[PDB]
């Protein structure tokens, strides 16, 4: 037994709504700050209208466009909820409401072969600011479902050390060991709820720290795929649809 | 809910005597950083240890001990007998860098004001004068001159002291409209605007301004003022990666890119 | 009036003082404390989290490459891979780590250190290396035989990609200064020793495979670690007001 | 170190006026150091 | 409850500024009025009881009560819809858009008045009382808009006044509170008084 | 008391979600076939996936574009759920799911004065076919939120007698008596659930049976407004958005 | 008697979860402002609400919290080493406007006096001098000069301090001959006179004057004085419509007519 | 917010010397908001 001998099995299945994700080379599952997503308590709430809780229509896995691990690859990132703001009913509920609150289940995928070597840091950073520029471009602060390429990985795009990003919930995809990373993230903010079109609570980054190399002649085209599922979500302040 | 407990300790962990181990079962040294977990190998498992009743405390690294002391947040001289300082801690880097070690934090503050009179050549004078520091919340009218009506301060809190008395000092509670101050905000200040100038700043962190004046006009001299702030009753959440590049702007975290943090050495094999 | 006698210190402003003072808003009632994940009560909780060491700090390495320890197929035996002073607060590879930053906010430290290493070569790439901690007294070991006489671990590359070398707290005093500045304070007195890595056997690979690979190095404080005497972090500075 | 005979009496109305907190403990760092779903014992291998 | 100086336009002087103009339409779904709901900002609300006290403070919280009283003849009928649009975008451009938010459909009859409760829907527990942007970027706190539209039409008998008025009242609900006293910006002087 | 003396009060308030409708000249409230909307029973259900129940985000009042009671007015009708297929989150949930089930609360409004006379039949007809043409036009079978004008009121557009439409849930708006009609409708179908983009379960018709007349000189522009609220809704078979 | 109770609360009202309502019975939204009563429709009746345990306090809007802080009431300079200030709060508008929010009120007061020496050009001087503030009740003789006999102050209360010491401060009880101070009086000051100058002022609100001097003569300089007052233990009755026009006179509420309070906008349909 | 360990001791003879009152409650506003003779329930119509 996995829990008997005290280790973590390398296989995993994530089922939410009408979607199921499997992996046979995982490295346990991270639960950000040891906290699973939770509903807003009556003693923490402030907005008085009865919230909307879409359930399975929004709490399911959404797969975003894949990214290629090129030779010059510096890394890629996605803002949440920005990246899903226009996908399925999660996106619709986000657009039609002023307030949103929710957690996430993130699954990053990248397989190669036992003839390849490389290492990706997969980190979920709370309040990750893209401030390498005097006046940040909207295209980079809110890249949408396509995400944006890193330009300053060493400084984590915010003036801190890449090596210290480990203080945030993370895992690594070390090709010789695993081909996927899974992170469960609770809602984090200084408020009980917030606007999903003006503020991104988390930023998912996939950064190559050890370049992709391989036996001469092996497959050179190696994609990285991100699948994300909103979890335990609720919305308040219904009105017409509004996007940023 | 919370699946990982947080029991409290008042001293660091003791060391227990251990003996040799020759087995195929227990392998404490083998790890897997890919999981995202920090190694769990203990000293007792890697080498043979002795008993050490360690009474070292942990007090000086508590949030209260780390943040609980005054730091400069403002320094200026009056002009025309008045000065308007917008309350924010981005001007002086030391305290700023400390606060940015946390994502969210609640705390009260103790403000201390040290003021002196200086002449045109910026030479200090032994001259006792009464000065007034008025807190003007956003929305209240800010005085234009040293003698404007707003100085009546019937609602705005004001503190009147003298350069001949000890530094002025008052406490302020946790005043944000939010449930915690935020030292990192990945969002915009308003709907309908995506210009870079309005990115990365949470407005609720700005509680107003301090306007200062000498109660009466100085003759040829100015009032030099330093404002210190000391966090109290600190509660913090989500530790952050420390600043690793110089600050360049007072309101943004913009920085100059670099290819190294520490200085280079001849070779990786020579310590 | 109760007779009183005011004493020295009266009127002074000690930045670390701790008195009660009148509140600007005496009847103010703050917003409620809500449930937010990740509360931290002591920074010791942070330094116990592993972070990457900027170990390959040489001219030829820029940015991210500075975190990688170079490993390659040898044609000679017992060769050295890397070396480093273990002191967490001195200038060097450790200064930009979580442990290093906080250690640099204090004047003294104590406790065991956790150095973890992760091999990042292909699944087919094998090897065995020895990582050793040399307590103070002399210079860093010159060869594997000398290094091997100190605290060490022999690491075998395999399914479990990482290994931990615990640098146990072995010191004359209960604490050590965080700097080794010599010219003024002669603090070289506190040097904690060295950590070195050597090929135990060799890195071996199949035909046409990359003959070079990388090892990532992590460091964190152990549960018996603590810091004393807060001081300003030497890395944070400014030449003029910020605008 | 710290005193066992400290007098804590608040002279002011608002808690913001109070002196610094005197607890200063530390807590298990697990939520930061080992935020994983499956427990991984120190004696066993991490992944299997 | 106190009257909102809602018709604050060039053509309206004094008492006329309290009257919302209503008239027999010849088109459908038309708009009658619009207003930001923020109680402490410059505008129609600033001279109300709620507005004055809100202007004595820096932060507010709570639901608001907007009551409207129809003042046409007993024979004059009509139905209007009053809607509250939570923040995020601009005020609604047409009735269909407005109707998607919190609202009430009001039918003129024996009971002359209707109440639209603007419930407290905010990210934070409090909001700043000013939306001053240039310095503080407080536009961050905008609470949304209240708009009124013809649900059907104002209908009258032969020879009746084809125009009528609606009076608008506003008050704080029982879950309302204010924090951080500050000087009311409206009270000032240029010299000592004699 | 209204329930004590055995009569129905002329005032009414309908509150659903963030919307409230009031009237001071109602004529009781009709509950179609005496049945309030109800959820699908486990013994009646067939689709096995967990359903989505949007709650307040979709169960609220939506007001459609008004219609003018012109001199030549023959009547107007709207298909349900067709009329709301593109309004708010109800529309979004309808588009993103293969299956839909739900009830309705309909409120028809038309005020004039004590100087006007006229009578409108307000009827909700199950499976109302628009079959006056050999090959019915899509524009008339699914008129959308604008609804469609009647061309054959006497034959109810389906070859039956207008006068017998009273066999279906209905009310009348007789200007001298009331200015609104309210009907609560349960889900009706020969199936537990169905497609909201291929089948319209109910058709709301507003037909003038007594022409609008008035004292000379009175207001001649008299609109008719329809406000409808989905009630007790659920959806199954999630996928990308699809409209008819 | 009192037919409407006044139960006390220490927090605002909670929000209770509510559901939909389709009926002809309950109609919370329908109101009738003609009755003179404010709407009684609750949030829970107008929309579907959730449960909210609201712990927001109400302390900062209590009369004590609103009035309990110092505001300027007098500011003047001596002339010939003396100044006579008739006690009244109409000179400086901020505190004046606050008090006029109530019709009647009882309260004690804390007066704080801040004084400095200034020269002929009104430039502040670093000069410590003793000053005396004497309260002269109506009917007592007011000193004509800096050295008149009345300064003996054997019965009149006096406070002697120095510009080199902290501001002087004393408390005064509720002194009116009435049972409450009146901040609105629709009557005349005396019988047999109906001239406008004696209308709208209740004499019992005037408790006398403060006369100030420097104990000894200054050479070429003057004493600048500011008097602040802070209401304490406030009890108030009958809230009033707030001032909505600028004040023009110190003793009357005369004002300049206006056709609008807030500024105009383009159209009523554009917010 | 406010302290639960406040020391209230008066040093002076007259109550006017005392510090500010520490109650700060609010009361039902009915005497101002609904000063009517006949009770008008929220669920019924105001006038009939
Ligand atoms: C009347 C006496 C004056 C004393 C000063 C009172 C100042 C009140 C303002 C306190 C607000 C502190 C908020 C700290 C957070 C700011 C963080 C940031 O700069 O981003
Ligand atoms: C000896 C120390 C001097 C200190 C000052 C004492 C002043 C005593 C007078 C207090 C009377 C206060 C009455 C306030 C009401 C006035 C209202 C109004 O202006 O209409
Ligand atoms: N501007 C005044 C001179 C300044 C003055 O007296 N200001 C008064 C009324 S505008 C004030 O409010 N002063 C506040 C203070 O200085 O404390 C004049 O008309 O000469
Ligand atoms: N006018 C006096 C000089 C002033 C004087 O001595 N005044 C006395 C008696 S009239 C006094 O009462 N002084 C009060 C004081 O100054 O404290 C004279 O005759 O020269
Ligand atoms: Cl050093
Ligand atoms: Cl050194
Ligand atoms: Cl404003
Ligand atoms: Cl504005
Ligand atoms: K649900
Ligand atoms: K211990
Ligand atoms: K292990
Ligand atoms: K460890
Ligand atoms: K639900
Ligand atoms: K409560
Ligand atoms: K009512
Ligand atoms: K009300």
């Amino acid at each position: 037994s996995a829990e008997a001998c005290g280790y973590s099995d390398r296989v995993a299945q994530l089922t939410l709504g009408n979607s199921t994700i499997t992996t046979q080379e995982a490295a346990n599952i991270v639960v950000g700050y040891g906290r699973w997503p939770t509903s807003l308590r009556d003693t923490d709430a402030t907005a008085v209208d009865k919230p909307t809780q879409p359930g399975v229509s929004a709490e399911r896995f959404y797969t975003l466009p894949s990214v290629q691990w090129t030779n010059s690859f510096k890394g890629h990132y996605w803002k949440l909820p920005d990246a899903l703001s226009e996908l399925g009913l999660f996106g619709q509920n986000l657009q039609f409401h002023y307030l949103y609150r929710g957690g996430w289940v993130i699954h990053v995928q990248c397989n190669a072969t036992k003839f390849h070597q490389g290492t990706l840091l997969v980190v979920a950073t709370p309040e990750h600011k893209i401030q390498s520029a005097e006046s940040p471009a909207f295209a980079r602060t809110n890249p949408g479902e396509q995400g944006a390429a890193y330009q300053f990985p060493f400084t984590f795009e915010d003036g801190t050390a890449l090596g210290n990003a480990l203080i945030y919930p993370h895992q690594w995809v070390n090709l010789r060991t695993n081909n996927s990373a899974t992170l469960v993230l609770p809602y984090v903010n200084a408020l009980p709820m917030d606007s999903g079109i003006r503020h991104n609570n988390w930023t998912l980054s996939v950064i190559p720290i050890v370049p992709l190399e391989y036996a001469a002649g092996a497959t050179t085209y190696v994609p990285i795929t991100v699948t994300i599922a909103p979890m335990c979500t609720e919305y308040n302040g219904l009105r017409a649809a509004v996007t940023q | 809910g919370q699946v990982i407990k947080s029991a409290v300790r008042s001293t660091v962990e003791n060391t227990v005597q251990s003996t040799h181990s020759i087995t195929t079962e227990a392998t404490p040294a083998l790890q897997a950083a890919e999981t995202g977990a920090t190694s769990n190998a203990s000293d007792e498992s890697m080498i043979e240890t002795r008993n050490v009743v360690n009474t070292h405390g942990v007090a000086e690294t508590s949030l209260e001990a780390f943040y609980g002391r005054a730091g400069l947040v403002a320094m200026f001289s009056t002009d025309g007998g008045i000065y308007r300082w917008y309350i924010n801690f981005g001007e002086y880097v030391q305290l700023r860098a400390k606060l940015e070690l946390l994502t969210y934090a609640r705390f009260d503050m103790e403000f201390t004001i040290v003021a002196q009179v200086v002449n045109a050549q910026s030479k200090v004078q032994d001259f006792n004068v009464d000065y007034q520091v008025m807190f003007v919340p956003p929305g209240a009218s800010v005085p234009e001159n040293q003698d404007s009506y707003q100085w009546q301060s019937s609602c705005n809190p004001s503190v009147i002291s003298n350069t001949g008395l000890p530094p002025a000092r008052v406490s302020v509670p946790f005043m944000s409209s939010a449930n915690a101050y935020s030292f990192s905000y990945d969002g915009y200040t308003q709907f309908g605007d995506t210009s870079g100038s309005s990115y990365g700043i949470v407005p609720s962190n700005y509680l107003g301004m301090l306007v200062v004046r000498t109660c009466e006009d100085l003759d040829g001299t100015r009032l030099r003022v330093r404002v210190y702030a000391k966090p109290k009753h600190v509660k913090g959440w989500i530790p952050r990666s420390p600043r690793m590049t110089p600050y360049k702007s007072r309101y943004t975290g913009v920085y100059t890119d670099t290819t190294k943090f520490c200085a280079n050495r001849a070779r990786i094999t020579t310590a | 009036g109760i007779p009183t006698l005011y004493t020295p210190g009266s009127g002074q402003f000690l930045t670390t003082d701790d008195f009660q003072t009148p509140c600007m808003l005496p009847k103010f009632q703050p917003t409620p404390v809500i449930d937010i994940p990740g509360e931290v009560k002591n920074f010791l909780e942070v330094v116990q989290v592993e972070s990457l060491v900027e170990i390959n700090n040489v001219e030829s390495a820029e940015g991210v490459a500075r975190y990688r320890i170079p490993l390659n197929v040898q044609d000679a035996m017992d060769g050295q891979i890397m070396a480093l002073r273990v002191d967490p607060g001195i200038d060097g590879p450790m200064q930009s780590t979580l442990l290093g930053v906080f250690t640099r906010y204090y004047a003294q430290w104590s406790g065991s250190l956790d150095f973890t290493f992760m091999f990042c070569g292909t699944f087919m790439t094998t090897g065995k290396v020895i990582i050793a901690y040399t307590p103070p007294g002399g210079d860093q070991p010159t060869n594997r035989r000398q290094a091997m006489l100190g605290t060490h671990v022999v690491w075998d590359f395999g399914l479990q990609s990482s290994i931990t070398l615990v640098v146990p707290w072995i010191s004359s005093g209960h604490f050590r200064g965080t700097t080794l500045e010599n010219t003024i304070y002669k603090y070289r007195y506190y040097e904690a020793g060295y950590i070195t890595m050597w090929y135990q056997t060799n890195m071996v690979v199949p035909p046409n495979f990359p003959t070079t690979a990388s090892i990532l190095m992590f460091v964190a404080a152990q549960p018996n670690f603590s810091l004393r005497i807060l001081k300003d972090r030497p890395d944070i500075s400014q030449e003029g007001a910020l605008q | 170190g710290s005193n066992i005979h400290y007098t804590n009496i608040n002279y002011y109305e608002n808690a913001a006026s109070n002196s610094l907190n005197k607890q200063d403990f530390t807590q298990d760092p697990e939520k930061f150091t080992r935020p994983v779903v499956d427990v991984m014992k120190e004696a066993a291998v991490p992944l299997k």
